[PDB]
């Protein structure tokens, strides 16, 4: 298929017309992020060599 | 076949046809004794950084 | 072609699935930065048909209904103002879902300010929401709105020179 | 998949890791993959090379 | 850049070679429509909102702040006076109460 960029929503402006909030929801997302790796140490001549 | 390991004794079972058996590195990490028929695990000695 | 070359390129490994996973890497690399850049809307939000925006003009920052692309005349200016084993692979978001998501993004921009960045698109005037961002800077809306016609014929001044700059500059 | 930006550096550094080890059976065009196998195998003048 | 919606505190978490952040963030909910006014003509001269919004429930003008409905009477402490009615585009006829 051809993918949906998302849903429209046709945003009802005029020039004198406002939406104001009447309620609110407390909203708590996850954000995972990676801090390190793996500390690695190769011998050179070792892993050449044995 | 030369190398340098620490030999154990093993609890792999060798088919007949078998007479080494190699790691991911192609070492040999398991042997059977060409004497006694018994096979042997080969742990690499102790490596370290000083 | 050449079974005898790869027959002695085995020898070497590994090194091609390398190459080849280093290269895959980086072209979902670039699916992912175009997803981070423009994908930031679940909502495809399309302006009213009267721009009535208190005397401000988006009409070279809004899609061209004339064009088949759906662009709009400084996107179109932008298109045109940029010119052996190998494969370019298309990018998973095609030019004109971009240009899709930019007119998204400038309709909730222009329509609802920044309340769509954070949660439904409230809808606002453009005067008033101009208002909003003068006193962010800490100008008060009385200056805003006395001298509103004066700040829509300088932003639409600007516009057009951003426009007359990027057509004059190569 | 609610921690995969985590485990895909994992599975990259392990996958690197592996490769590198995948990389000492290969002998490169020589005889054998095996440093032993060539000095039991050769004179010093072949075995260098 | 700490959660979708207005940012009010986060929590860190450890996590196997990372961080977890918990965004807390406000979201605003249940909107309703208002008809609005960029300022008030009152005695000839013209309030602007100190913080808030004139909002219009149909009938009766009130100011409220911007991103929660909280209806109050247009009065002269949270509103200021600057210029005549003659020159802000828009501009509509309501009283102002004076406490
Ligand atoms: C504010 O009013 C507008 C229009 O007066 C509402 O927009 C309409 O919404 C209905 C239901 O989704 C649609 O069928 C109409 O096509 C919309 N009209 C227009 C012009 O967009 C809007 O829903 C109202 N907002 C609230 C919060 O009630
Ligand atoms: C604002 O929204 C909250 C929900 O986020 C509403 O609280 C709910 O109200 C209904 C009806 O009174 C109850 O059945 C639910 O149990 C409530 N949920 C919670 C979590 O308390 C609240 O009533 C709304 N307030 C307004 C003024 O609209
Ligand atoms: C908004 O700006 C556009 C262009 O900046 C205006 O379109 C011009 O209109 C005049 C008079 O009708 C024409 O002579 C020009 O050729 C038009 N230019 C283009 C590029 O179309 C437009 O009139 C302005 N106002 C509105 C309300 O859209
Ligand atoms: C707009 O809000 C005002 C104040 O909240 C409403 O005025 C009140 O309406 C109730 C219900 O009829 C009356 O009992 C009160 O006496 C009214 N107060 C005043 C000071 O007049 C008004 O009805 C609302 N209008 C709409 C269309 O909802
Ligand atoms: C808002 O109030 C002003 C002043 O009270 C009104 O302006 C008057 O309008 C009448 C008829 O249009 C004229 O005869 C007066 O000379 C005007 N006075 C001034 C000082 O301009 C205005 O019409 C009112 N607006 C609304 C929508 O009611
Ligand atoms: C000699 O080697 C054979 C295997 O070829 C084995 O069966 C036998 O037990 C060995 N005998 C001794 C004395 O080591
Ligand atoms: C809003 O537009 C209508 C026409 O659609 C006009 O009558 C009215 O004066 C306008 N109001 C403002 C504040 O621009």
């Amino acid at each position: 298929y051809t993918m949906s960029l998302g849903a429209e929503n046709s945003v009802a402006y005029s020039n004198n017309s406002i939406a104001i909030p009447t309620n609110f929801t407390i909203s708590v997302t996850t954000e995972i992020l990676p801090v390190s790796m793996t500390k690695t140490s190769v011998d050179c001549t070792m892993y050449i060599c044995g | 076949l030369t190398g340098t390991g620490v030999l154990t004794e093993s609890n792999k079972k060798f088919l007949p046809f078998q007479q080494f058996g190699r790691d991911i590195a192609d070492t040999t990490d398991a042997v059977r004794d060409p004497q006694t028929l018994e096979i042997l695990d080969i742990t690499p000695c102790s490596f370290g950084g000083v | 072609d050449s079974t005898e070359c790869s027959n002695l390129l085995l020898q070497y490994g590994s090194f091609c699935t390398q190459l080849n996973r280093a290269l895959t890497g980086i072209a979902v690399e670039q699916d992912k930065n175009t997803q981070e850049v423009f994908a930031q809307v679940k909502q495809i939000y399309k302006t009213p048909p009267i721009k009535d925006f208190g005397g401000f003009n988006f009409s070279q920052i809004l899609p061209d209904p004339s064009k088949p692309s759906k662009r709009s005349p400084i996107e179109d200016l932008l298109f045109n103002k940029v010119t052996n084993g190998l494969t370019v692979l298309p990018p998973l978001l095609t030019d004109e879902m971009i240009a899709q998501y930019t007119s998204a993004l400038l309709a909730g921009t222009i329509t609802s300010g920044w309340t769509f960045g954070a949660g439904p698109a409230l809808q606002i005037p453009f005067p008033m929401q101009m208002a909003y961002r003068f006193n962010g800077i800490g100008v008060t809306q009385n200056v805003l709105y006395e001298n509103q016609k004066l700040i829509a014929n300088q932003f639409n001044s600007a516009i057009g020179k951003i426009q007359d700059s990027l057509s004059s500059t190569p | 998949s609610a921690l995969g930006k985590l485990q895909d550096v994992v599975n990259q550094n392990a996958q690197a890791l592996n490769t590198l080890v995948k990389q000492l059976s290969s002998n490169f065009g020589a005889i054998s993959s095996v440093l032993n196998d060539i000095l039991s195998r050769l004179d010093p003048p072949e075995a260098e090379v | 850049f700490c959660g979708k919606g207005y940012h009010l505190m986060s929590f860190p978490q450890s996590a196997p070679h990372g961080v977890v952040f918990l965004h807390v963030t406000y979201v605003p909910a249940q909107e309703k429509n208002f008809t609005t006014a960029p300022a008030i003509c009152h005695d000839g001269k013209a309030h602007f909102p100190r913080e808030g919004v004139f909002v219009s429930n149909g009938t009766h003008w009130f100011v409220t702040q911007r991103n929660f409905y909280e209806p109050q009477i247009i009065t002269t402490d949270n509103t200021f006076v600057s210029g005549n009615c003659d020159v802000v585009i828009g501009i509509v006829n309501n009283t102002v109460y004076d406490p």
